């Protein structure tokens, strides 16, 4: 099963995981990795950061 | 002969500056927002620019002043002649770019050369530029930009 916004693959979705989410993105080598392409759009970027805060901050319900 | 997909209309510009120096000089080269209203402001981007590490030295990056509580929602670096961007209004909706002008400031510390040298300072490797919905901007004009060394 796979847990989207898992950064750090300890199954929970946390603070921590933006923290780690933030600095993979900008090594300019980070590779895709399905559960970080939380808008299925086949890209980890941006993007898929901002949805993870929201989530985290109880803006959405779900990572999508 | 173009079609509509070659010819935006409404974009979010972003341009890297140029400047000129000589060796040991330490000049700045701004990145610049424009449009940013019409574009419905910037929430969110991440973004690459390349340089020549052997003609240029990365001193610093900073937010610029376009970027609010940039201590939270900016970061940077440089590694092997790259630049990484990232920009997010951890609030979400409160500390959104909203106006025109200088994203972030690169001091770059000028080599030596042996003749008047232009160096180019491009965008490169992809990333994501995101409107105060965090939604994407549909359209994003990148222009290079360049520092030229004069011994
Ligand atoms: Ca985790
Ligand atoms: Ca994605």
């Amino acid at each position: 099963v796979i847990v989207y916004g898992d950064y750090n693959n300890d199954g929970n979705v946390d603070s921590t995981d933006f923290a780690g989410l933030k600095k993979y993105i900008m090594a300019a080598d980070h590779a895709y990795v399905k559960n970080l392409d939380v808008n299925l759009d086949n890209e980890v970027n941006a993007f898929d950061l901002a949805i993870l805060k929201k989530y985290l901050l109880g803006m959405v319900s779900k990572l999508e | 002969t173009v079609l509509p997909k070659d010819i935006p209309g409404d974009s979010l510009k972003v341009t890297v500056g140029t400047a000129n120096g000589k060796p040991g000089d330490t000049v700045t080269v701004p990145v610049t927002f424009a449009d940013v209203a019409k574009m419905k402001n910037v929430g969110t981007c991440n973004f690459y620019l390349g340089y020549d590490a052997s003609l240029l030295e990365v001193v610093s990056v900073d937010a610029g002043p376009i970027v609010k509580n940039a201590a939270v929602n900016f970061s940077s670096s440089a590694s092997n002649g790259t630049i990484s961007f990232l920009f997010l209004d951890n609030t979400i909706t409160d500390e959104l770019i909203t106006a025109d002008g200088v994203f972030a400031n690169i001091k770059f510390k000028l080599k030596s050369v042996t003749a008047k040298t232009t160096t180019p300072v491009t965008f490169k490797d992809g990333g994501a530029f995101g409107d105060g919905t965090m939604s994407k901007i549909a359209s994003v004009t990148k222009t290079n930009g360049s520092v030229t060394i004069d011994p």
